[PDB]
């Protein structure tokens, strides 16, 4: 159905929430914090097909 | 004691077995020193006019 074509795009073209590494409820002796992120979306025509 | 339904063997585990439950702050952003000793404070801004 078209509701199945709609649900396939929502699973495979998704926006992942970034977050950080070493956020402030943290351990004792932590030296480096750094942002982290993941590319979840699609970009070209070949990925959508 | 919130019961969780396992998916490996179908056991019955509580919340305290997979997590740790404590009373803590809501957000951990800011902290305040006052004379070298930890405290808290509030900053007051006056209205226009």
């Amino acid at each position: 159905s078209i509701s199945d074509v709609n649900n396939a795009i929502r699973e495979n073209n998704v926006e992942i929430a970034p977050g950080r590494l070493g956020d402030l409820p943290a351990e004792k002796g932590q030296l480096i914090t750094i942002p982290l992120s993941a590319q979840g979306q699609l970009s070209s025509l070949e990925q959508f097909k | 004691n919130i019961s969780l339904k396992s998916k490996t063997n179908g056991s019955v585990i509580k919340l305290s077995d997979v997590a740790n439950v404590e009373i803590g702050s809501q957000a951990y952003n800011f902290a305040i020193l006052e004379n070298g000793k930890p405290a808290t404070a509030a900053a007051i801004q006056l209205s226009p006019g």
